[PDB]
Order: structure tokens, then C-alpha cells, then sequence
């Protein structure tokens, strides 16, 4: 999720340099692959909507499964527990 | 790629294979200390991804473990946890002077001899001299604040030192001179424009917080007056024994030589503070509760976090007890049926203690309860096997029986191990689990005699441990 | 002989990322508050790489380069922030003895009113 | 539960042992090499980690303090 | 005992008082005379007394630090450290002219330019002027002996620099025009003339070399036949880049200009010598790697260890057929039954592989074995119940299908899961733990179904998972 | 002569605890029955003294052997990468030693490793290490 981002603390000729670019594309693509996806889960979850698959169905299988639908609309899961959690208030009806 | 734990090797061949396919090692063969660059990377890589584990663990209430992060949910959750109770016990007291008055007057202080404050729950009589009265473990706090800007959200903080031993709170509102004992309601539910409402609140480094109104919803107290913070405070369960001695303290010093005070009971009845994933647990069935009293969940969690001490509480609704009885009785409908056991106290105890609660809880329309006993259904085990020789047989069955004890015994937590209302039985799977679980044997057999299932209304199906079977044998090593 | 290596700035030396939360939220609190102990300057172009930099060139420690990047509220050095927005530094010794508070006697926090 | 890493010139130190196994590479330590080096893979590791926890803690309800958050 | 002796100010102390003897030569003291003889005296003496010690020192095995010395204990120990390698790989070969052969034959050296000599082991074939040839920096310096004498294991020892760089060696006794190759060999067995060739040796001044043997221990030389030593040396880990011209000498001298050698494929990945202490280590340690096999289990384990993906392997003695049996058994007599599985392979497999690791491992006496035939025992298991309507039952039954083969079905690993030569019976409470780990099950019951018991000795029990009764539902209202 | 036994590879034999015979008789009725396995004691010459089972006492009265035993704990955590790994002891528990534990924990999780002499038996990953003796 950067694109030469070791290109600023890095003086020219060492950026132009043949083995800093391995190193530093090499290092790119190993937190590309084993930090980030970190980032994107949690920032999903940041959002109601944008939370990825797995956290859907952990905040689900938190409480119980006795309190959801099975349900394949996986884009509605995300508005279904809105909707489950807003009526609180008015689900005496 | 993804979140599945990745292998050092396997992080070690990526990196090579990258590295092969690179140019630039191709144009620069030779580079030997790449090698153990990749192994070291590999390590910090994999630390890496146990910090992210653990990040993961700690996003979710359920993974998280710890009583910071559990706080901060469950004041999310708007949900609070129970302070502990003071403990009481029974005392006689002779007074050796004449000019001491035969009636105490009320909330005299006391002193324990093990160094604990202790006060009159009501005023002592002495007849002729000689009374008797219960006495706890209570003590008495006040804060007292000036308001001095105007900030909409009024907020109040306490400190630890204090919430450590609070049990009651009373928040004094003096404007101009006159005081005002506001009311609270939680989340400013039922609060007008001008009400006399505060909302208490935990706070994750174990503060403590209270809010007021927006003037919008809930009274804004007014500018240059007092707030007064009463806290009647305690230490949990002191337990002492009887016989002692006690000193009066402070103003009641003066009458401590005059009159002669010694108990009569061991001081009980006293409660402390929740565990940590006890309160997760009643926070994530608070989170479904909804702050709201509508449902028999909802009533059975509300009643064991006011009824301390209870075993564990079942309740069944109109339609469920119609259901049961087969009949659509009139008599029944609007009618709830309850049920509880308690390791004290008795079925018609649990009655009465529970008639008085809901007497004294306004939070309901038209609501009758109809209580019954709880039956008690217990079956005894044979657990006939053989078994590892090294150990001595008489100390395996001294350890299997208080196992059992421990586990599936009459007052056994495996009931209610969540303490939010969910009464749950014993099964057969769930003893060979423990068993296994245990493992001690090599081969065994478990005979369930006269086993019943209980109805789920009010049995109380349990093992009997003193009159189980233990045909215990040397497994040949 | 005796050695460990270790450097009381910090404030990452609390391990409690909760109590690091809070922690950061008052000194954000402070920060966008307009207290004049506060230092005022703007953004520096090349600042979008190393916010710390102003940090090193006003005092010489990287240790508010998570001040200023609470301050900033940036998701990635490989963005940048906007030249010119207004930024303000408290004296560092006023952090340090808050933080010397919080980790040996942080209890009240909020106010203390009486023994 | 939680979580806890060393520090930031401790994990220099421990890099700097674990790099001096081989003896043909473990005397450029005390270099500005190894330093720069060094630095550069704490600088990055800070990121991560560091900013990995800003995340968790704006997660939260009562710790957004961003506009956006 | 242990030895003592007086330190140099103390022994030049006592000689210049007992010298003092004489009183015609007792004042000479204090005399740079008799200080420069008296450290002459010291200095000698310390010669001797602590290279003694020196020498002492380093007869033991642990105190070696010498090469010499440590290479000296590993040829006592009849072990040889691991000695560098160099880096072996493929080179691009062009012609520059039509002179140039299509055919470039092995032996030819390669000059860089650092003329280190990189040797070829294949044939180039030029296609279309292109050739390419295996390519590793080696040398071959090449000595002779003769014969001085026919003494037993006679003393052949070489240079400082060949000993050092003798990465690989080549004996060719040649007599009058008849050459033969002789090689270095340990571990003697067997009566007779074992072998005719010699034997290794060194020497501490850093030498290597070899003893020629007499009797059936090798053979001697004839006196006047000369014996070629043939030295592949290099200079330990090689690293060679692509993007390089080499420079044929020697025969290929007058090719260089027609052949061109273009290195293109890398080479790297040689070796070097290690520290002197963990060669000492390897040397000293290496003895567990001889095949020493003293009971069945070490058989079982051996075996385990040398076949890959056995299920289990174990063998029974004359004893455990005797206690099979219940009986005496006049055929049971020093015979031994060796059972086991693997998935890949029969029982006759089986049994082949057992003979021919048999026959590999020469180490019996007095005992037969024979091969006995394992019985598969398959039982089913009925499990009835309902499961949560969030899961799906056709998923579970084959998620538990799945774990239950790889746990306890007819290919499992839990026969030997340490992979030591072990075979473990697979229990009903242990399946059932099993499920329960799983924990896929809600309200459950189980039963056992064709329980065929094991003897644990041959007879091979497995859960019968295809034919598994799966009464699945959902807990339904 | 260790030198030498080290060369031959042979170690000696720790001493054992001296074990004696005692009764026990509570003297408060809040003191269990069943004393739990492994309570440390003292003795009246100071010498620290270990119960080897759990002791039961018949109304309050029992009776066990208990042996001269003491516990000693050292932990330390792999920093770097050499082959043959080797961890050194001091004579000042050696003195005393009796028995040994070996664990390892790998990412928290805990396996007693067993030793097998000279590496007999050791396998490419056998949980396997030796102990020797060092002529100081």
C-alpha cells in the first residue's frame, strides 16, 4: 500500500542504487502480504458497513446464534444488524 | 496475503524465490549474509504477527481477556457492574453505667477489634441495659464540589481509593441554599427538560463518573452552587468471630467506656466484587438485555444482579406455562412462572425474598409472578474401572469425590457458571467430558442410577457424590 | 559488567495501549485547545514524510513525533498534510511531568479533592 | 489480554547480538553501517506497531478524537 | 596426585642463596653476572617445565584448540571433520572462430582472474557455438612416494598446504607400469584380509597422511613402486557471479582466443571450515550415528525412522507371543513377531522392507524374526442427536468424517505419533474426546457399534468412519 | 579423573534425600483432613523437608514420611542460533542436586524433554538432550 515509499529518506544515488531498490521492494511486498491486511480488517471494522466477513460473523457469534438470521446476504448482514440493533427501542412491537 | 499464521520457513522460501526472481542479486551473485538477514527479518516477522494476534485478541470483548478492555466495552455497552454488600453480624449489648440511655441513637459508629468501622443499621433498645442488635460493616464518605463554569454534561469524578469500598451513592444538589436529593436514570431515559436526573458511569482506568443534562434533557444545575457526593462505603465480606469485644468510636467515644458490647454472632452476609470475566459476561447479556425490562431473560438477570447470594433463578412465561399445562387458563394468563435455588436459603425464602423484590420494584405493569419450589432430582454414579497403580487409591478417590463435588455437586457453580439468568442442567455427555477431561483412569463406566431428566421448570437434578460407587482398579503398567 | 539498555522518553512506556489512549487524548485536548504555552507554526512541505522533523529542528528529540502525528491525524506518511495548517507544541518538560504522574502515582487523574 | 514489545534501543541491542553470530559479519557493529541499518528497521517496525495501535485505540466509541473519527 | 612447583622470583631467590654457599663466589651477587646467568637458568627450566605442561594439556581430548590437535583427536575418534566445498554449477561456453572444437572434454582447467583453477566434470557440446559444461573451482596437485620400506602401517604424511586444502584425495599405487587405486578406509570387520589398502593418519604439526597397513590389515607396496597421490584442492567457499570471461591455459591455451567461457548461470553456496571447538563437538558426538541397535524397540525405532510414512511399527518377543498365547509354545523359542502399517504399503510391503533393513543392519545373534500379519479390527459409532439450526448438517458430518480418519481412522498417525516404533490402541473414551475437542455436537449420544477388541500387538482397530451412523438434526422448538 | 570419566563419558550419582517417619495432629478443626501434595517444612536444624504424597489425617491425626527435599528453579530464554545448545550449572546447587527437569517452551507451550546418552536414539527432531559432568 506504498508505492516507493523508501524514496525520501534515501539520497539519490543509493535510490538509484541497483540492491537498496531489491531491499526496499522486497520489504514493500513482505508487509504488502503480512501486516497490512491488519490494517484494512481493522479499518473495515472502523465502519458498520465495511467490516470484512470474519468480523461480521464474530460480532454475530459474540452473543449467540440464537440472535441472528442465516442468511446468505452477506451485503446485508451489515443492515440487518443495524436494523437488529436499532429497534432495541421499539421492538416491544 | 492472508491472516493465517505463516511458517518461518515458508516466510524464508518467499523471500528467496523473490530474491531469485530480483535482478539485481542476479547481477550481484555471492550474498551469503542475505542469508542470515532473511533468518533474522523471519523472527521479527514472526513476533510481528503475534503482536497482531494479539490485536486481534484484544479488538474483541469475547477474545479480550483483560479488565481494561472489558470496561471500555461494557461502558459502551452503557452497562455497569454491583458493588460489594457490607457484611452484618448479631451483637449484645450490656451497658456498665446507669447514666447511659437504654435507646441508641441511630448510626452510632463503632470500631471492630480487627480495626473496621462498623455502624447500627437502626436504633439500638436496651432493656434494662441489655440489648441486642445487628450491626455491618459500613462507613460513611462526603465530597462536597462548587460549581464554578457552565459546561452542558455536568461531570463528576471519583477516585479509586474510594470506589474501592463504595456501596451507596447520594447525590445532594444545594442551590442558593436549598438542597435537593436528585434521582438518577440511566442513559437520561424519562428525563424532561428540567429533570433532577445524573447518569453514573464506570470508566475503563476504574473510574468513576456521573453526568448531568443538557438543559435540553435533564436539569442543568446552576451556577455557584454545591454538588454533595454521600458514599457509604464498605470492605465486602469481613467476616469476625463471635465473642469480641467492641469500641466505640468518635462521637460514641463518649458512651465506649460507659457501655459494654459483645457479639453474639460470626459477622456474614457480606459480598465483594464481581470477577472480571463475570462482568464481560453479564456486559455481552446487557448488550442483548437492551436496557430494558420487557422479557423473562431479561427479568431473571435483573433479579440475580439484586439478589445476591442465589444459586441460580429459572423463570417461565404465560405462553410457556400454558404450553406446559396444556390449557389456555385465564387464571395463568398475565401470570410468570419463577423458580429458584439458593445454597442458603430455602425455597420459601427464595418466595419471600423474591415477593419483596418485586414489591419494592415499581418497574412493572400489571405483572403477577407465581412462584414454585424447586425440586431437588438427585441420581447417583458408578464409575467402575481400573485405573494408573502409581498413586494411592484412597487419595485418587478422596480427589474424584471432591472433583465431583466441585463439579456436579448440589451447590455447584457448573449451574449457573454465567451468572446472567441462564439456568443450565447437568447431562451425561458433559460428565464423561469432565471425567476424560480428568483422565486419571484408562478405561472406565459410568452408571447413572436412577437418572432423570429434569422438566426445566423447577427439578433440580444433581449428583449425589456421598452415595456414588467407586469400583477403583489398578490398571496393570 | 552491568548494563541494560533502555530510555525514560517514551510514552509508549506504559504498556497499557487503553491507558496510551487516554494518554494521547488529552494531550490532543491540549494540542487543537488554543492555549497560548502553546507554540504556533505551520506546516512544512517535506513534513508529509517526517513530521518529526520540525520535532528534531525545534528541539532535537523525535520524541512528539506521535504528538504531531495525533495532531496531524494522518493515516500515512506516504500521504501528506496540508502546508499551513496550524500546529502547537507544549513545552516538553510540562509532558514529562505529566506522564512521571501517570506512571508512578496516576491514580485520580481528574481531580483530587481532599485526603 | 494485552500486549507488550521492547523498546527501541533494546531492539538494537538484541539485533545487533543476534547479527554478531557470524564472525565474518559480526564486527560492523559500533559502524555507522549497522547504525543506519539499524535505525531504518526500527523506524519501520515503530510504524507498524505504533500506528497498528493508534488503530485499535481509535476503534474505540470514546477514544475518536479525529473529526472524521 | 598433583604437581607444584616455586615461581621464577622465588626459584632465582632459593639458587642465589644455596650458590652462596661458597664464600668465594657467595658475593658475586646483586651482580648483572649473576642475574643474567640465573634468568638463563629460569628461562630454560620455564621452557621445559611448562611445555611439559602444555603437552599434558593437550593430551586430552576437550583441551584440544590446535588444528592439528583437534584433527589428530577426530582421527582417533576414527572421524573426519566436515572440510570446505566449493561451489559447484553450470557456465555458458561460446566459440569466438570455427576453430574452435564443438567437443571441450572434462579435465580441463579454467583460469579467472585470479587464475583460480575452475574444473570441468562433464563434455561441452557446442551448438551452434554454444556449449555449456559443469564448472567448480578445483585443483589437482599431484605427489609421489616410493617405497623406503616395508614397516607395518608405514608413515606417509604431506605438506602444510596440502593438508590444509585436501579437499578430496586420490591413491594410485603404481608398480612397474600396473596402476591400482587404494582408498582410506575405517570400521574393520570381518576375518581376513579385510582389504589391500591403507590407512589414515596425522601428525600434529599439522600433517596428513597415510599408513600403509601389512598382514590382512592391507598390504605394503613393494619397495621401488611408487605410490601417486592425486590432491583436489580449492580455496573453500566459492562465489561466482555471472557476467565474467574466464581464460583456458595449458592445452586450451591456443583455444582461449578461439573458445570463449562466459559465466552466466551463478555458483555459490560452498562451505568453509568451521570453529575448532564445535568440530571437536561433531568429532566427539558423530559415534551416535553407528547403527548400534541393542533391543527391539531400537529395531522398531530405526525402522521408524528409516521408512517414511509408516503408520506404526512394533515387534513382540518370544516373551510377548508367550503372554499373547496363555500358553508355552514349543515353535515360540528366541523368535520375535514384527507388526506394523503404513498406508502406501501391504503386509508384504511390509515385511520386504523389514528383511531388507534387516539384511542392511547386520546386528543379531540367537534370535529369529519373522513378520506377522496385521488384522484390521473397524467398528462403528452411532451418534444421535440435534445440533444448532446455525450449522449445516451435511458440513458437519463431513467436517467430522475428515477429522475423524485423520485422528483415529484406518490412516491416521496416531498409532505412532511421536514417530518412535510405537503402536497405540485407539479407545472409545478417546474417540469420543475426540468428538468433543471438535465440539460440534449440542445434544448428543453415542454408541458403539461391532467393537472389535484389540490385542494391541498386531491386530490393527480403526473407527469405521464411511459407515458411521450420523442421526443428525436440528434442535428444533 | 572426571576428565577422564568425561572422555569415557560416564557420570556419577547425586545423593538421595534421607526420608524419616512423623505424625501429624492438627491442633484447630479449620485445618483440613487432607494435607495437599507437596507442603513445604522446616526442621527444628534448619533443613528444608518435603512430603512425598498427600497426607490424610484420621479426625484430625495422621502420620507420613517426609524426606529432606528442596526446590530450585532456573529459566532462561534462546537469544541466538548455535548448534548443540548448552546450558552450564553451578556447583552451588550441584552440591545438592538430586533430580532433574529439562522443559521447553516453545511459544508457550510447554514439552519435558527426555535425554537419552551420547544421543542414542535421537532422531532429526527427537525432544532429546545430554548431561555431563566438567572436570571443574
Amino acid at each position: 500500500m506504498q508505492r516507493s515509499w523508501f524514496n525520501h529518506r534515501l539520497t539519490s544515488a543509493k535510490q538509484k542504487s541497483l540492491l537498496y531498490k531489491s531491499l526496499a521492494d522486497l520489504v514493500q511486498s513482505m508487509m504488502d502480504t503480512f501486516v497490512d491486511p491488519w490494517l484494512e480488517r481493522i479499518t473495515n471494522r472502523k465502519s458498520i458497513f465495511s467490516m470484512s466477513k470474519e468480523d461480521l460473523e464474530t460480532r454475530t457469534n459474540e452473543l449467540g446464534q440464537f440472535f441472528t438470521i442465516r442468511t446468505s446476504n452477506s451485503s446485508s448482514v451489515p443492515m440487518l444488524l443495524q436494523q437488529r440493533l436499532d429497534e432495541i427501542h421499539f421492538k416491544g412491537t | 496475503m492472508s491472516k493465517t499464521t505463516p511458517t518461518k520457513d515458508s516466510i524464508r522460501a518467499e523471500f528467496e524465490e523473490l530474491v531469485e526472481k530480483d535482478s539485481f542479486w542476479s547481477k550481484f551473485v555471492g550474498s551469503q549474509f542475505v542469508s542470515m538477514l532473511t533468518l533474522f527479518i523471519t523472527q521479527i516477522v514472526y513476533r510481528c504477527f503475534q503482536y497482531a494476534d494479539a490485536a486481534l485478541a484484544e479488538g474483541f470483548i469475547s477474545t479480550a481477556t483483560r479488565r481494561s478492555s472489558i470496561l471500555a466495552a461494557a461502558e459502551t455497552n452503557s452497562y455497569v457492574g454491583t458493588k460489594p454488600t457490607p457484611s452484618s453480624g448479631m451483637i449484645e449489648i450490656t451497658a456498665t453505667s446507669e447514666d447511659a440511655p437504654a435507646v441508641i441513637p441511630k448510626n452510632m459508629p463503632l470500631i471492630s477489634d480487627d480495626q473496621y468501622p462498623y455502624m447500627t443499621m437502626d436504633v439500638c433498645r436496651l432493656v434494662d441495659g441489655t440489648g441486642t442488635v445487628e450491626v455491618a460493616q459500613l462507613e460513611i464518605q462526603e465530597v462536597t464540589y462548587t460549581v464554578t463554569a457552565a459546561k452542558e454534561f455536568l461531570e463528576v469524578v471519583l477516585s479509586k481509593a474510594l470506589t474501592a469500598v463504595c456501596y451507596k451513592l447520594e447525590v445532594f444538589v444545594t442551590t442558593d441554599g436549598k438542597t435537593t436529593q436528585w434521582s438518577s436514570s440511566t442513559m437520561f431515559r424519562l428525563a424532561g427538560s428540567k429533570s433532577q436526573v445524573y447518569v453514573e458511569f464506570y470508566k475503563p482506568s476504574e473510574q468513576l463518573g456521573v453526568r448531568f443534562g443538557d438543559g435540553l434533557i435533564g436539569q442543568i444545575p446552576p451556577e455557584g452552587s454545591t454538588i454533595t457526593l454521600k458514599v457509604w462505603c464498605t470492605n465486602g465480606d469481613i467476616t469476625l468471630v463471635a465473642g469480641q469485644n467492641l469500641t466505640p468510636v468518635d462521637s460514641a467515644a463518649n458512651l465506649a467506656n460507659l457501655i459494654s458490647v459483645k457479639t453474639t454472632t460470626p459477622i456474614t452476609a457480606g459480598t465483594d466484587a464481581e470477577t472480571t470475566e463475570i462482568t464481560r459476561n453479564r456486559a455481552q447479556y446487557y448488550l442483548a438485555y437492551d436496557d430494558q425490562v420487557v422479557w423473562g431473560g431479561d427479568y431473571t438477570y435483573f433479579l440475580v444482579r439484586n439478589i445476591p447470594g442465589l444459586s441460580w433463578v429459572k423463570a417461565w412465561g404465560e405462553g410457556q406455562q400454558e404450553k406446559l399445562d396444556g390449557a389456555y387458563n385465564v387464571q395463568n394468563i398475565n401470570k410468570i412462572f419463577i423458580s429458584g435455588w439458593h445454597p442458603n436459603k430455602s425455597q420459601s425464602e427464595l418466595e419471600e425474598m423474591i415477593l419483596a423484590a418485586f414489591k419494592k420494584v415499581p418497574n412493572e405493569l400489571n405483572k403477577k409472578f407465581s412462584y414454585k419450589e424447586v425440586r431437588k432430582l438427585p441420581f447417583k454414579i458408578t464409575i467402575t474401572g481400573r485405573i494408573s497403580a502409581s498413586l494411592t487409591i484412597e487419595n485418587v478417590t478422596d480427589e474424584l469425590k471432591s472433583a465431583l463435588e466441585t463439579k456436579f455437586g448440589r451447590d455447584s457453580t457448573f449451574f449457573d457458571p454465567n451468572r446472567v439468568g441462564k439456568y443450565i442442567l447437568i447431562k451425561k455427555k458433559d460428565v464423561w467430558a469432565f471425567i476424560e477431561t480428568l483422565g486419571y483412569f484408562r478405561d472406565f463406566y459410568l452408571e447413572f442410577v436412577e437418572w432423570n431428566e429434569s422438566n426445566g421448570f423447577y427439578d433440580f437434578v444433581y449428583l449425589d457424590t456421598e452415595n456414588s460407587t467407586f469400583n477403583i482398579s489398578y490398571e496393570e503398567e | 559488567t552491568r548494563q541494560y539498555p533502555l530510555s525514560r522518553y517514551d510514552d509508549r512506556n506504559i504498556a497499557d495501549p487503553i491507558l496510551r489512549a487516554e494518554l494521547r487524548k488529552e494531550v490532543m485536548l491540549m494540542c487543537e485547545s488554543n492555549d497560548k504555552n502553546l507554540t504556533i507554526y505551520y506546516v512544512l512541505p517535506d513534513e508529509q514524510y517526517r513530521p518529526d522533523l520540525l520535532a528534531y529542528r525545534m528541539w532535537g528529540i523525535a520524541e512528539l513525533r506521535w504528538v504531531v502525528t495525533l495532531a496531524a491525524g494522518l493515516e500515512d506518511e506516504s500521504q501528506g498534510m496540508t502546508v499551513g495548517k496550524k500546529l502547537k507544541l507544549p513545552p516538553a518538560t510540562w509532558i514529562r511531568e505529566m506522564i512521571r504522574h501517570f506512571q508512578y502515582d496516576g491514580q485520580v487523574i481528574g481531580t483530587l479533592s481532599i485526603a
